[PDB]
């Protein structure tokens, strides 16, 4: 399983990071680290594949990197509609296809 | 024996000899000559070309992922193999044999594309 | 305005079966793959199967090799899963989820895009 | 789609009919005849070897340890499979195939060099 | 080195040159003696490659097989075989048993098609 | 009746290297698949070993997989099995069996047919 | 190991049914669950192969089926001859490939 | 004579990655496969990697499969060890030894002759 | 690994086996017992290569054998210039390459 933070949270105007922590076998070597937004309630919606693209529709807000082992999800603007539960989903090539991590709250102050 | 020897021996008898005849597959008769050996040229090459296709290119014993059909014949084992010359099993299923030669064709160009796509799963 | 939309029963007694049927909308249902996911109800979200895009080729994880089979017909736009044994463990909210690997003559994906909306399977 | 049927279809689409077109490559009169049949069973070799030396004997669709090199052709995959016929692409790479045949050959005599060593690494 | 280029070294350097030497294999008087000439030389290529086939080789330019090595044929050692000989010295040497040794690789191949066969059977 | 007779013995040393031999009559013995299984002195059945019609394949359990060596002789209709360096769960009743793999061409089994008197194998 | 009773028991002229219990991998997939009766000081003899087929030569009262992963034996009137172990044997594939359960005791009264 | 010189190591704080680079001289270097061993400092040997002659053809210990890559260039006479990820417990004297493999076409090697001195690797 | 005694103690002229102990999957199976010298600052050199044969310019005093599951090393009468640890290493299979035993300390009174 990938390891996340079970909390992040700020106010409007700045931005915000999520960590995704991996091993060398599924972050490392594939750079396929998608991350998807759920609203409670309602089912999950991609706003970043690969490791670094973006969909059409989504907006320039969200960004994504990856240094070593470590994928991150950047967040800027923070306009309250993005209560949320993150989800990091990582490729770990074949035999184990996909791995989610633990959700991280978003809290708006 | 030696070639066709077989002939009149069970079909799981004869298919351990399949090498002696595999192996025999290969101006008033200049001409005849040269057409009778493009003609068996010919005839090989076809019968490769249609092992390839299937995925038997290279074996002579080539299992396949086609079901039988018990259309085509509903005896057992103990009948065909233990029971039965391969010339009669000819005529039995002489009809069918074009048929189960484009199942095969369509289950390697499935197996084709399965086997493509798993070398393109990173 | 893609669709996905979920179908099939939602209460299951231990050591019995389902089958959950997902129909699509919207979009050439035979040049994607296919994929089920699974949430339960406290915890995140965790990859069920995956089909291929043709119907051929699946793939599970190793807790449900021996128990859940995932099939498509592409001619009805139609998802299938069929669970056996159905522990009680794996009570949760399946969503299709359309991507997940592609053909070798497409770009690669390694994501699931469209989601569906989901049905609820609770193991008595 | 017969043969040649999907000549002018999607790459993509046409690389389903490979069979079709694959199953259709093989006094004075007479001789001209025997040099017809003698040509294209020539042709249907060479190819044959061609393939046999790069290490896809026996299949149609045959994946390699080659990278493919940006120069050749620097169009995304959808741009090659989705849009583009199989002539298209053959006029647009046409310059550089004697290159990519050479270079298949060198990754296959590594290829089997390493076999051949791990048969013997016991 | 081209076509034949390797033919003074040594086996091992020779085996790395395998390609080279099998693409020369493929390519009313005249017509009849040329039409003679390139089926000969098709019927001979094709013999090589049934032969291969029923090895178990088909497809490859270096073929391991099952077959053990017999001491009575040649009792060299490696060391000499490969790099201290030819393939002409060898080809002269291991020929009064060359066809013992297709008999044996002929009889390992068909022992091992029945045994992949039966090792398919199995549920 | 078919007959399958054991020879063989029972008194090695626990680090010790024993062979058994298994004869059999009543029936033709190059179409049968063989098999041994070993019953400890009071408990349950084991499968231990299986060969094929030609003896050229060979099966065993992973606890014995690098020590037990299983042979057939089918000129002289006989069984044999090596077993090297052994251990203390080795005490058992060996018993040959016929059954247990069918070639291709035949019928399946999947069984033992017949099962003969066996020897107790005691390790000291 | 297979999960298989200790041991049953009924009076002549009475059936009983032996269950026995394996995994998906292994009763499930494979219907090849063949029953063996050894009489204690004497050598197995085979009564059952396959989930409901019976060799030739066995008494017909032996029968037997499969459902799920339970395989059962079904015994007709407890003969005194029938006082015996009765042992499961399932093709669990291929790797490990026959498993033996343990034996029950079948008691006459 | 032959003999070679491993010319790298030092302190590195975990996290960071070292390369250690064994020249070699006196003998045709392309005709050997060549190996990393480990000794840790109050420990014995331990093997850690093997390159061919030809160098196409990799292999390592479980624990450091997917953080180490022994690499070869054999034009400029040099076998050169990348150690990315690391830990505390890979603290050890890394020499390089001309064995491990053969050709398949030499003789059968299995041994390591031909010893390095040895470059020292410290992890904080 | 391997097991090996810790450390011998051998007296000038008398001969002293020091033995190596594996597993039949390692060194049984595999007849590639290999014996080394590492003198305590030196880095280590081969004395015994496979289990019988012995490198050009190693003393002749160097031999070795197998049995069983057990190979051990002779090395004659004992010399002064013999103070150094020894290690045996066997090669195990395609996967795990090679294994070595721990070292044994070689103590001459
Ligand atoms: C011909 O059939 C007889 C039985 O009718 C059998 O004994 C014999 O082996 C067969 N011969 C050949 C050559 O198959
Ligand atoms: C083939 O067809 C003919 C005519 O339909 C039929 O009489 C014959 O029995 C068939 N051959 C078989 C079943 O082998
Ligand atoms: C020709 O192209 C059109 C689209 O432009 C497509 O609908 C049709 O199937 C194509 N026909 C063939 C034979 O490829
Ligand atoms: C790709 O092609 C260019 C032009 O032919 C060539 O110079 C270059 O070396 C090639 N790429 C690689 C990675 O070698
Ligand atoms: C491929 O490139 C074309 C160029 O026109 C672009 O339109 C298309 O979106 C690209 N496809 C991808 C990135 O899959
Ligand atoms: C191939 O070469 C010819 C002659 O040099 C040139 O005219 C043509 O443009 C080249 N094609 C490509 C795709 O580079
Ligand atoms: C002929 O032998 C010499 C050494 O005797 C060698 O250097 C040379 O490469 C050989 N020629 C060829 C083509 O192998
Ligand atoms: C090697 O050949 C000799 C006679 O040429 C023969 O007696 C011996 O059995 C053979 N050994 C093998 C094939 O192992
Ligand atoms: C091979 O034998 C020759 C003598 O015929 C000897 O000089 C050479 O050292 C031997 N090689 C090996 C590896 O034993």
């Amino acid at each position: 399983a990938l390891t996340q933070p079970p909390s992040v949270s700020g106010s409007p105007g700045q931005s915000v990071t999520i960590s995704c922590t991996g091993t060398s076998s599924d972050i490392g070597s594939y750079n396929y680290v998608s991350w998807y937004q759920q609203h409670p309630g309602k089912a999950p919606k991609l706003m970043i594949y690969d490791v670094t693209q973006r969909p059409s529709g989504v907006s320039d807000r969200f960004s994504g990197s990856k240094s070593g082992n470590t994928a991150s999800l950047t967040i800027s603007g923070l306009q309250a509609d993005d209560e949320a539960d993150y989800y990091c989903s990582a490729y770990a090539g074949r035999q184990t296809f996909y791995i989610f991590g633990g959700g991280t709250r978003l809290t708006v102050l | 024996l030696g070639f066709l020897g077989a002939a009149g021996s069970t079909m799981g008898a004869a298919s351990m000899t399949l090498t002696v005849q595999a192996r025999n597959l290969l101006t008033v008769w200049g001409i005849k000559q040269l057409q009778a050996r493009v003609l068996a040229v010919e005839r090989y090459l076809r019968d490769q070309q249609l092992l390839g296709i299937w995925g038997c290119s290279g074996k002579l014993i080539c299992c396949t992922n086609v079901p039988w059909n018990s259309s085509w014949s509903n005896r057992n084992l103990s009948e065909i193999w233990d029971n039965m010359t391969w010339l009669q099993w000819d005529k039995e299923i002489s009809n069918y044999t074009q048929i189960i030669y484009g199942l095969l064709e369509e289950s390697q160009n499935q197996q084709e594309k399965n086997e493509q796509d798993l070398l393109a799963l990173d | 305005e893609v669709q996905l939309v979920e179908t099939g029963g939602g209460l299951v007694q231990p050591g019995g079966s389902l089958k959950l049927s997902c129909r699509a909308s919207g979009y050439t249902f035979s040049s994607f793959a296919m994929s089920w996911v699974r949430q339960a109800p406290g915890k995140g979200l965790e990859w069920v199967s995956l089909i291929n895009d043709r119907g051929g080729l699946t793939f599970y994880v190793d807790s449900v090799k021996g128990r859940f089979t995932i099939s498509r017909d592409n001619s009805k736009n139609t998802l299938s899963l069929q669970m056996h044994s159905l522990r009680d463990g794996d009570t949760a909210v399946y969503y299709c989820a359309t991507g997940g690997m592609s053909s070798a003559l497409q770009s690669s994906k390694y994501y699931f895009d469209f989601w569906g909306q989901g049905a609820l399977v609770t193991v008595s």
